[PDB]
RNA sequence: UGUACUAU
């Protein structure tokens, strides 16, 4: 199984 | 199976002139006990006529050389007689030698698929003169055929030998082969095919081993590198995962001779992806081997991805470091980040490619922070266990 | 705590 997290932006 | 004229009730007094006198040749070399006598006897004391019968029993006649090229034991007689025809610098020195390329170009693709005719390849390849041995390379299929060599667990090692005694104005069409979009696909799934663009890689960098090259060999070895490092960073993230193509970024990633490749394969497959990569069987092995050798501006980038680049889960307040510490995968490239940060700050590692000395010490502090928050839970692993004396033994230094 | 290849 995997744990995905979102990322943050890059501006 | 033998001829009972030799048959004991073998005989011990049985000379090779016997066997060659007989024309029954072919039945001694087929057979075990036979090929293993046939073996030895060629070593002997050798008349120049009987050198002349072994050439035209083992490698004259076409049909009878094939026979015995894809045999069991019959390929070791042909590898010796070959042996002996080279080492012959008699008159017929040039004539056995061409009719000895015929032979084998006459039946390329069959001979390298066979499991025995592909050793008889492999030895003509290293052995013959080199305007000779490139005749051979010719011979080489162009369509769907060169997959099935790539992919074959014997039939691999003749490009293998090809790249490495042959100079690559002759198998430049093989790295264009190769570097086809669908072509390197398929090559580059198979375990076997894996180790034929390993080798070719190795062949195409400029390392020490390339050094007596002239100027105009490197040229033409940069531009296949070129047009194959194309091919392959385009499917960068399709390798990386693979289980077998894992290795081969591994090693661009890694070789210093091949350095300017390291920052193209990061960010095309790597940069933004350093968590989940992280958490795959095969890509967190690349990943391991991107921190260790990135260049300090881009290992920056990859250190503020895992420590500040992704939002926390929003019910339990995991971050990348959380994940990655306790996972299967991930924990060794924390591993990693805390051996780098740890080497860096003791005076092991240059830190200074700005002076990044203060970088890593930022990073160490954060990992510090981590794992002496998190020491109980990081106590029941070997992992942790690890990191917690990493940073241990530092201290005492 | 985690992968290939090294083929008669």
């Amino acid at each position: 199984p995997k744990q995905l997290l979102q990322l943050r932006s890059e501006i | 199976v033998l001829p009972t004229w030799s048959l004991d009730s073998m005989r011990s007094r049985l000379s090779l002139s016997e066997v060659l006198d007989s024309g029954d040749l072919m039945k001694f070399a087929v057979d075990k006990t036979g090929c293993q006598f046939l073996e030895k006897a060629v070593k002997g004391s050798l008349t120049s006529y009987q050198k002349f019968q072994l050439f035209e029993q083992v490698i004259g006649r076409k049909d009878d050389f094939l026979k015995l090229s894809t045999n069991i034991f019959g390929n070791y007689l042909v590898q010796s007689v070959i042996g002996i025809s080279l080492a012959t610098n008699d008159d017929g020195y040039t004539k056995r030698q061409e009719k000895l390329k015929n032979f084998i170009s006459s039946q390329m693709t069959d001979m390298c698929l066979d499991k025995f005719a592909c050793r008889v390849i492999q030895s003509s390849l290293q052995n013959m003169d080199l305007s000779l041995a490139c005749k051979l390379v010719q011979a080489l299929p162009r369509d769907a055929r060169l997959i099935a060599i790539c992919v074959d667990q014997n039939a691999n090692h003749v490009i293998q030998k090809v790249v490495a005694v042959i100079p690559l104005k002759n198998w430049e069409f093989i790295v264009d082969f190769v570097a086809t979009p669908e072509h390197l696909r398929q090559i580059c799934s198979d375990k076997y095919g894996c180790r034929v663009v390993q080798t070719i890689i190795e062949k195409l960098t400029a390392d020490s081993m390339n050094v007596d090259l002239t100027s105009a060999a490197q040229n033409l070895r940069e531009r296949a590198l070129q047009r194959l490092m194309t091919s392959v960073t385009n499917r960068c993230q399709e390798l990386a995962t693979n289980e077998y193509a894992n290795y081969i970024i591994q090693h661009i990633v890694s070789n210093d001779d091949l350095a300017v490749y390291r920052e193209c394969i990061i960010e095309k497959c790597l940069m933004r992806n350093l968590l989940s990569l992280s958490q795959e069987k095969f890509a967190s092995h690349v990943v391991e081997k991107a921190f260790l050798h990135a260049p300090l501006e881009l290992l920056a980038e990859m250190m503020d991805e895992i420590f500040d680049g992704y939002i926390p889960h929003p019910d339990t307040g995991k971050d990348a470091l959380d994940i990655m510490m306790f996972h299967q995968f991930g924990n060794y490239v924390v591993q990693c980040m805390l051996t780098i940060c740890c080497d860096a700050v003791s005076g092991r590692r240059q830190t200074k490619e700005y002076d990044h000395a203060i970088s890593f010490q930022d990073w160490l502090k954060k990992l510090h922070s981590r794992v002496t928050k998190e020491r109980h839970r990081l106590s029941r692993f070997s992992s942790g266990k690890k990191m917690i004396e990493t940073l241990a033994n530092l201290r005492s230094t």
